[PDB]
């Protein structure tokens, strides 16, 4: 036995350690079947688009209109307020604001309060 | 690449892969050519000894503890092949590589220059004009209902056939192209 | 007027009209990259003049030529600063940049844009040449993002590659990252002083306050490859070999640096500030030397190599020597420059490959190649009377013989003593064993340009250093009397880390093998810093910038308060208002309604 | 040439429409699963397996070999964030939590020896450099009119 | 101040009784004349102002934004000229119409002596904006995108006209001149409050500011590449003419109602750049861009010192020509592909390499590359800011670092990588496009050699 690797979000767990690829049933072979079926449909639509001398253009893709158009048009009819998208919204577009504005004010209310009391030294501090 | 790509591998297919890429790391760990040629010949001691097993759940389980201890021991950073997919001049080239469309919109003053391989262009063009048409047909005519399975294509069976998607194999650019 | 004045400026125009002629028809021809060539090194050979005036006399100068815009008390001019650091680092960049024109012609012949690359390399000299000389910060500041432009663009030479863009990305990230303390100094620096000129800041500045300095040290760390900031630089080898020999060895990268070096009156009067350079310059030089020792691309240990100076120079800024850190800016150049030129030379007579697992006994099979990388790693280790000697051997005296952290002086031994080992492991893995190369013998050394080039930088290599150190007059008190044994510290630590690392390099031959340590794993994947740093932050930067500026605040939530609202609110008071069944009994109790209601409420 | 009901729609809550769903993204019924209904409007639209770009077969002929597609499969939701030229996941040598350990460990330790080294610092068995007219007073800062008080150096 | 008004007034006759096929050189080379003629005002004083009459005024800070205005339309005839081939003689000479009716409505608002005056054509503006993107929009949705951009325009627009008749009631005057020199301390007050809001945000909305700037992405998608152009350029100045302009009577109340619009801006000129690092069209990119630098202009403005107020200069007239130049680049590459989605069309450098320099050069200059007039505003907002407050160093350096980051990101997705296989209809670019860049690109160049043309009235 050797140390073992643990996968995560951003280092995946490696094809050759899966326990699913030799786990082979009948209905994995099928699906693996039935996968390989719909690649080779689409790759001999698109070759025997690709192949024509007569087209003279773009290939139309709809898998990238359908990914351009969810990405873009389809989010505010999918849209539903919710205490998860409430909250998220509140705070991702709220927080910021009021963070910044508190450390601002407080910046400049130190500052105002020095350039008051005389002990700031602005000597040579022509350009604003 | 050339090949296509079937369903699944079988269980010989992987442990060819295994051997090869365990080799490829075990090279790369022993730089000395001598000293790699001693421990591959272990590792292929090492493959051999379970050859002739028959129980396949068993030899699955093998195979297995293999690949682990492939993953362990990896070598962090193996030598590549400078044109491999992880290599130093992997795309190199590509910046260089022109599609054969592009000569259709050169000025016909760029065109009086080389005016013997424009023609043989024009040659070429028609081959393909007439090839398409026939191969639609071919293709169609082969192909079982429902669509293709396996994406692999047929030959070329009669005497003025052309091979169906001959076009964009044929006029690959190069693999130098300047 | 004096001769002096006009030479200095000479040389930096007549190094633009190649430029100017970009356009013309001997861009179109073969010979433009000789062209260039013999360009440079009329300007080196015109700029040795200033230099011989300086070492006889001294002369100074402030050039204010062209007054570009006026903002009320601040006056903003074109103007060139004359001081010892131009005037000596101008003629030692012209040598080395027209060694690797030279190279270049031999090592891009078969490159379809070779012109398009000499003028390239001729826009970063300038770019660099400006950076150098700048009087005031707006000028400096040109330089500085010039020179990160043509970095981006030589980097990604060839588009086609993914890796190289992604390389040029990364560079300009850091290089922004620095960037910002840039900026922020000007700002410091224009509202406390009222100028961006040298001379106002140094006078109204006898005790500079902390945050300044501070962004001078972000800026030189960012563009210099400091600790935090230091990946780029070893990505940045995707680029053709020459790229990596100019740029990002011993011109550009050393700019960081000689910022520090050209503002060091503010710097000496602050204690804090002094100590963060140190500190970054041992953390900087001790883990990129780590890093370096394990590798097995020869460019990539090139790059290792060239941080780890880069974090010594800082250490001497540090310790309060910036005329030292200028003279191992000066030599490193030199010897560095050789080393990638040896490496470029090595990397084409084997068909474009990098790897030292694959390269075997060329000690032999070409010799100058051999004879050029051992003087230039004997000079970068560090062996008496040559050209890195009267740098690094005074670079270690001082810090030993000064009131400096106990662990910066140990990490700087450490990386001196890792130095010895990673230019031993290039040599043994790359010339003493027998060949691990394919076959087909295609070694060939004989070419004129490649031969002339190298030995320039080889001459160089040899008596630059007592030449130099010879001619400038003592800027700092010397260090007389040391004990013996501190004397030679960085002389024992040099054979100490050769004796170690050929003894560990000579077991790879034995017939024994075993996994590597969690040491050697994090060596050899560089501590991990770019695996994690490049997958955590910029994942969660761009999944936000993507789930919630884009979609939750700006496709739902902003739309959902003022437009939506409103055509909601709008279409359910048009729906009350309009449905009405026309039938006018409603209609006129209403109206009797709103008669009682008007004769109850408006008297 | 897409037609209406080629189009993204919303959340699927029944078998039929889940098929149908499946089938309008060119995948098998079994293979599809949206996104969990939620306000965020993912809708109808597959969420595939969060893997890299890198990740995927370099040696296969892919119609967009440099961004390693086909044409008519289907596209993650986040394909523009792993482009290989950004965020990939291709897994490591080294597992995660172990080299963020290791980083960690290695970044927190040398801050607390250069701390240390802070506290107990370097120096040579000698006393203050000496400088003669009063500590170059009137060279460093001047204010000639003041007159400072002198101080005298030790002859040893 | 008619020397220019009228031969804009004449190219309308001028058009429509042009010949069929001599409409575009005509207005073309009239269009240059107009803005040969009026680069004459950039003969500013350092005294009060060009004073022509009671009706029209020039200042410093009016003349670059009056030149520039000038110099967009033969640019905008010359990108329309191509989408438009197909078109009616009457429905082109009607587009011409409305971009000249757009100019004049343009030169008469920057000049515009009275307050009334700049709101009536502030507002005239508006009807042929809107009649460009809803006719000869391509999409569905320039419908919407009209609405959008009429209704949060008049949003703001309605109570800025009641605070402006309010105002005349109590000084008697709405005139620039007698406004600034008669100006009085504005009491912090409630009404003085909704007063000083009704004032802001009508020019607040057209900048956009963060919270108010979802019609944007929209119209500019939606409109043709002369709206594009049009909005990009000269409309979003506007708003920043306007808070220049009527600043003046809201001290000293501005101190403390700066403070939200202040920090959305900072916070909103991040978000913007952020979300430019992951969008998949050019043009939605383009505008997000456009709306991190207006909200620097915003910070900029309400500031309100000397180097505010210059840096708010120099970055709107840098940010107008360079954001014109990457909305004609991106056009160029839609009228060949037809998609303007910027991950179909790959590998273009190797293609079109000219054009490819054109697109690192509008790339280099929206990056803000020293010593471009883009850095020249950049850096002095920068420092005034930092005099405000140091702490804003923060949130400037990182929106520099992913404004670097998205223009280098639009630039290698685009011109980097390998061609499209499938793409066979790319051909050699026209000089007619060629000649669009380099005379967008050219006068940015030549501007940085003298920047006080464009730093304002109080350089
Ligand atoms: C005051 C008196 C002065 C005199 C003092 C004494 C003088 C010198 C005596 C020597 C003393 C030791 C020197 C031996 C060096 C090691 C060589 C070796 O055996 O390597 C093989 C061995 C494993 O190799 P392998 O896995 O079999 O590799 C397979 C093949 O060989 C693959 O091989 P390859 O072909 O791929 O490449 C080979 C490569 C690959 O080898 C490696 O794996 C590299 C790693 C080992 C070298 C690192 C040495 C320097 C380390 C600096 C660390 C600074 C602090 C860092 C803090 C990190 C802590 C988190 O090795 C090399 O290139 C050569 C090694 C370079 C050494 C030569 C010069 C350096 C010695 C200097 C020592 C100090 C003297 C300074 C002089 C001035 C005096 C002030 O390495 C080790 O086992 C590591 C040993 C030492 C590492 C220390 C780090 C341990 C940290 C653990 C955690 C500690 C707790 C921290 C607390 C955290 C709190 C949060
Ligand atoms: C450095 C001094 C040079 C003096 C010589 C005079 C140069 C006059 C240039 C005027 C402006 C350029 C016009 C823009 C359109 C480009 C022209 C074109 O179509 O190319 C076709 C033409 C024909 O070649 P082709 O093979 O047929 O075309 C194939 C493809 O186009 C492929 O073509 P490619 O692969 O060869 O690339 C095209 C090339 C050209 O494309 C460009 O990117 C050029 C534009 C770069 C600027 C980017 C915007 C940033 C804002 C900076 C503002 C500087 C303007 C200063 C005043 C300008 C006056 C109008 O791009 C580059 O090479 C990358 C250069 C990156 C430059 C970054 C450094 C910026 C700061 C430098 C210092 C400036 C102030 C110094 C102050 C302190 C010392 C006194 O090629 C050229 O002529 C190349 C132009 C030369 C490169 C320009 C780099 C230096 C010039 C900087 C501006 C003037 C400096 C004044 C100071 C003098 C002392
Ligand atoms: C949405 C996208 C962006 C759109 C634009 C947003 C920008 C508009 C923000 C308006 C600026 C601030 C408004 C008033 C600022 C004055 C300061 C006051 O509010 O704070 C305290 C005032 O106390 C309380 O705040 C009283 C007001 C509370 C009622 C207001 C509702 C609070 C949240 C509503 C926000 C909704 C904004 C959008 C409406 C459609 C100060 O204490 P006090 O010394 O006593 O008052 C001094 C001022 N005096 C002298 C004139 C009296
Ligand atoms: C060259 C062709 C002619 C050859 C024969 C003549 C040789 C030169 C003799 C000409 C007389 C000199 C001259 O031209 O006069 C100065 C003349 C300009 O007139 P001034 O009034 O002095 O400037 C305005 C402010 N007072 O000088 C020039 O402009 C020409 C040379 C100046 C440098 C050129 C500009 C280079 C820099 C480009 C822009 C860089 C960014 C801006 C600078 C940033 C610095 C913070
Ligand atoms: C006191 C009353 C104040 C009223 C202020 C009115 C603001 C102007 C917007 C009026 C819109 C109301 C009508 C409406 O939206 O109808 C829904 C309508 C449906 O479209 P139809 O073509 O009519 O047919 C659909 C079925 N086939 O929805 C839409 O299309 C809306 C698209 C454009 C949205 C415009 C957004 C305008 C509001 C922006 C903010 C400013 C609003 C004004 C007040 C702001 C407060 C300071
Ligand atoms: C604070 C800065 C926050 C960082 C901003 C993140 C921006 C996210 C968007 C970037 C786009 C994605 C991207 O660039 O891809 C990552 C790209 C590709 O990865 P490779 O390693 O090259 O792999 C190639 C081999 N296949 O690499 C990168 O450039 C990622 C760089 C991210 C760096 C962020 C971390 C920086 C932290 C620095 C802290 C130390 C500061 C120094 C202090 C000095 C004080 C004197
Ligand atoms: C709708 C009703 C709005 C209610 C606001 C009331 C403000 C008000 O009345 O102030 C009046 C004030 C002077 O006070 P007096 O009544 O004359 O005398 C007081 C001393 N005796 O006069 C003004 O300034 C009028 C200015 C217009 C008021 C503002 C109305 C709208 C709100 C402010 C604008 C902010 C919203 C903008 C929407 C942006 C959407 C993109």
């Amino acid at each position: 036995s050797f140390p073992k690797y643990k996968p995560s979000r951003l280092a995946t767990l490696p094809a050759t350690l899966d326990p699913a690829e030799y786990d082979i049933s009948p209905e994995t072979r099928k699906a693996q079947a039935e996968r390989l079926a719909i690649r080779s449909r689409l790759k001999r639509e698109y070759l025997l688009q690709y192949n024509d001398p007569n087209r003279l253009g773009v290939i139309e893709d709809p898998a990238l209109i359908r990914w351009t158009y969810a990405r873009s048009a389809n989010i505010y009819p999918n849209f539903r307020p919710t205490p998860k998208t409430s909250l998220l919204g509140a705070l991702f577009g709220i927080g910021p604001l009021f963070f910044w504005y508190y450390v601002f004010k407080t910046d400049r209310d130190k500052k105002e309060k020095l350039i008051q009391e005389g002990k700031l030294d602005q000597t040579f501090n022509i350009s604003y | 690449a050339f090949s296509a790509p079937a369903a699944y591998l079988t269980h010989q297919q992987k442990v060819l892969r295994l051997y090869k890429r365990a080799l490829r790391h075990l090279e790369s760990w022993c730089v000395h050519r001598d000293k790699y040629r001693y421990f591959a010949c272990l590792m292929r001691a090492r493959f051999d000894e379970h050859k002739n097993e028959k129980d396949m759940v068993k030899a699955t389980q093998l195979l297995r503890q293999a690949e682990e201890e492939f993953w362990y021991g990896q070598h962090p950073q193996p030598y590549i092949f400078p044109e491999s997919p992880g290599g130093t001049s992997y795309e190199r080239y590509e910046c260089y590589k022109v599609p054969e469309w592009c000569l259709d919109d050169w000025h016909p003053s760029e065109k009086a220059m080389y005016p013997d391989y424009f023609a043989k262009r024009e040659q070429w063009k028609r081959l393909r004009r007439e090839s398409w048409e026939r191969e639609v047909k071919q293709l169609q005519e082969e192909t079982p209902p429902g669509g293709p399975r396996t994406e692999a294509l047929p030959p070329a069976r009669k005497e003025g056939d052309l091979p169906p998607l001959w076009w964009h194999i044929v006029t690959r650019p190069r693999e130098r192209p300047m | 007027m004096n001769p002096f004045a006009s030479l200095t400026l000479t040389t930096l125009t007549i190094l633009t009209i190649p430029i100017m002629m970009s356009n013309s028809n001997i861009y179109k021809t073969n010979l433009y990259p000789n062209y260039v060539k013999t360009t440079v090194s009329y300007a080196f050979t015109l700029s040795l003049v200033p230099l011989l005036m300086f070492m006889h006399t001294g002369q100074e100068m402030i050039i204010s030529n062209w007054h570009w815009m006026t903002l009320q008390t601040v006056e903003l001019s074109l103007s060139f600063k004359m001081d010892y650091f131009s005037v000596m680092f101008i003629p030692v960049a012209l040598f080395v940049t027209w060694s690797i024109m030279e190279f270049s012609m031999w090592y891009m012949h078969s490159d379809p844009f070779i012109n398009r690359f000499f003028k390239y390399l001729l826009l970063f000299l300038i770019t660099m040449m400006i950076l150098v000389t700048a009087n005031n910060l707006f000028q400096l500041f040109i330089g500085w993002e010039g020179v990160g432009i043509m970095s981006f663009l030589l980097i990604g030479w060839w588009h086609g590659r993914t890796d190289a863009n992604t390389a040029a990305l990364q560079a300009i990230l850091y290089n922004r990252i620095g960037d910002i303390g840039f900026v922020l100094s000007m700002a410091w620096f224009l509202t406390h002083s009222n100028a961006w000129d040298l001379q106002q800041i140094f006078m109204l500045n006898n005790e500079c306050p902390n945050m300044p300095l501070i962004g001078l040290l972000l800026a030189a760390a960012g563009k210099s490859a400091q600790f935090g900031l230091h990946p780029w630089l070893p990505s940045a080898m995707e680029g053709p070999t020459p790229v990596s020999a100019l740029l990002h060895s011993s011109t550009m990268v050393v700019a960081g640096v000689f910022l520090l070096i050209r503002f060091y009156p503010l710097m000496e009067t602050n204690k804090l500030v002094q100590t963060m350079t140190l500190c970054l310059g041992a953390i900087t030089t001790l883990f990129t030397a780590l890093c370096a020792i394990t590798q097995n691309d020869i460019k990539k240990i090139v790059a290792f190599s060239t941080s780890s100076q880069l974090g010594l120079m800082m250490v001497t800024i540090g310790i309060n020597q910036p005329h030292l850190a200028f003279l191992h800016i000066c030599m490193h150049a030199f010897f560095k420059a050789m080393l990638f030129m040896c490496s470029g030379s090595i990397i084409h007579s084997l068909n474009d490959e990098q790897d030292i697992r694959k390269m075997g006994g060329l000690y032999k099979a070409m010799p100058f190649t051999t004879t050029a990388l051992i003087i230039g790693s004997l000079a970068l280790t560090g062996m008496p009377y040559l050209t890195g000697f009267y740098s690094k051997d005074l670079i270690i005296e001082a810090v030993n013989m000064s009131y400096t952290n106990a662990w910066a002086l140990l990490m700087t031994l450490i990386a001196t003593s890792l130095t010895a080992a990673y230019s031993t492991r290039i040599i043994f893995f790359a010339f003493l064993g027998k060949p691990r190369f394919p076959p087909l013998v295609l070694i060939n050394e004989n070419n004129p340009l490649l031969i002339n080039s190298i030995k320039r930088l080889l001459i160089g290599s040899i008596f630059a250093g007592f030449i130099i150190s010879n001619n400038i007059p003592p800027m700092t008190v010397p260090n007389t009397t040391m004990p013996l044994y501190m004397k030679m510290t960085a002389l024992i630590v040099t054979i100490m880390g050769f004796m170690l690392a050929l003894e560990l390099n000579n077991t790879t031959y034995y017939l024994k093998f075993k996994y590597p340590s969690q040491t050697y794993k994090f060596s050899n994947m560089l501590g991990y810093y770019p695996s994690i740093m490049h997958r955590l932050p910029t994942y969660h930067n761009l999944s936000m910038s993507q789930k919630s500026a884009s979609s939750l605040l700006d496709l739902i939530w902003l739309e959902t308060i003022l437009p939506k609202t409103t055509s909601f609110i709008q279409m359910k008071m048009s729906i009350m208002v309009s449905n009405q069944k026309g039938l006018i009994k409603l209609y006129f109790l209403s109206f009797l309604i709103t008669i009682m209601i008007s004769m109850t409420l408006f008297n | 040439h897409v037609t209406k009901d080629m189009f993204p729609g919303p959340y699927p809550k029944t078998p039929e429409e889940r098929a149908a769903a499946a089938k309008k993204y060119n995948m098998r019924v079994e293979d599809y699963e949206p996104y969990p209904d939620d306000g965020m409007g993912y809708g109808d639209y597959p969420k595939l397996p969060d893997r890299s770009q890198q990740e995927r077969d370099p040696w296969y002929d892919w119609d967009h070999p440099d961004l390693r597609l086909n044409w008519g499969e289907p596209i993650h939701w986040d394909l523009d964030m792993y482009i290989r030229n950004r965020v990939d996941t291709s897994p490591t040598p080294v597992s995660w939590n172990t080299m963020c350990k290791h980083l960690f460990g290695f970044v927190a330790f040398m801050l607390f020896m250069f701390w240390v080294g802070e506290i107990y610092p370097s120096y040579q068995p000698v006393g203050p450099k000496q400088y003669p007219y009063n500590d170059l007073y009137l060279e460093r800062g001047g204010d000639p009119t003041k007159e400072p008080e002198p101080v005298v150096h030790y002859e040893i | 101040m008619l020397k220019i008004i009228i031969p804009t007034t004449m190219l309308l006759p001028m058009t429509w009784m042009s010949k069929h096929n001599m409409i575009w050189i005509n207005a073309t080379v009239h269009s240059l004349l107009i803005s040969l003629i009026s680069l004459s005002l950039l003969n500013q004083l350092g005294e009060n102002s060009l004073n022509f009459s009671l009706t029209f005024f020039s200042d410093s800070l009016s003349a670059p934004l009056l030149v520039l205005t000038t110099w967009l339309l033969p640019l905008m005839l010359m990108a329309s000229q191509s989408h438009l081939s197909k078109e009616t003689t009457t429905r082109k000479k009607l587009y011409i119409t409305m971009l000249i009716l757009l100019q004049l409505f343009l030169i008469m608002t920057f000049t515009a002596t009275e307050l009334i005056l700049f709101y009536i054509l502030f507002e005239a503006t508006l009807v042929p904006t809107l009649i460009i993107i809803t006719r000869w929009g391509n999409q569905t949705e320039r419908l919407n995108a009209g609405l959008y951009f009429l209704f949060y325009t008049l949003a703001g627009s309605l109570p800025l006209l009641v605070a402006l008749v309010y105002i005349q009631n109590t000084t008697g005057s709405l005139n620039f001149l007698i406004i600034h020199y008669w100006s009085h301390p504005l009491s912090n007050s409630w009404s003085n409050i909704f007063m000083w809001l009704a004032c802001i945000m009508a020019f607040m909305v057209k900048m956009p500011l963060y919270g108010l700037h979802l019609w944007l992405p929209k119209a500019h998608v939606e409109a043709p590449i002369a709206g594009s152009m049009v909005l990009a350029a000269v409309l979003l100045k506007l708003g920043g003419y306007g808070m220049m302009r009527i600043t003046t009577i809201l001290n000293p109340l501005t101190n403390y109602m700066a403070y939200p619009f202040l920090m959305l801006s900072m916070w909103g000129m991040i978000m913007t750049s952020s979300i430019c690092l992951r969008q998949t069209d050019l043009k939605s990119l383009i505008a997000y861009s456009s709306v991190s630098h207006m909200a620097l202009v915003i910070v900029a403005i309400m500031i309100q010192t000397p180097w505010s107020f210059m840096g708010a200069t120099a970055l709107m007239i840098a940010h107008g020509l360079t954001s014109s130049m990457l909305f004609c680049l991106a056009n160029t590459n839609y009228e060949r592909v037809h998609s303007r989605t910027m991950i179909l069309a790959r590998g273009l450098q190797t293609l079109l390499p000219l054009m490819a320099t054109w697109w690192l050069v509008a790339s280099l200059t929206n990056l803000a590359l020293p010593p471009s007039i883009n850095l020249i505003g950049e850096l002095f907002i920068i420092t005034a800011s930092f005099s405000w407050s140091n702490i804003t160093i923060i949130l400037m350096g990182m929106n520099m670092m992913i404004t670097a980051l998205y223009s280098l990101y639009m630039l290698i997705t685009t011109q980097r990588g390998k061609y499209t296989h499938h793409i066979n209809n790319i051909k050699p670019s026209f000089t007619r496009e060629n000649a669009l860049m380099a005379l967008h690109i050219l006068p940015l160049l030549l501007l940085t050699l003298n920047p006080k043309m464009i730093l304002g009235p109080l350089y």
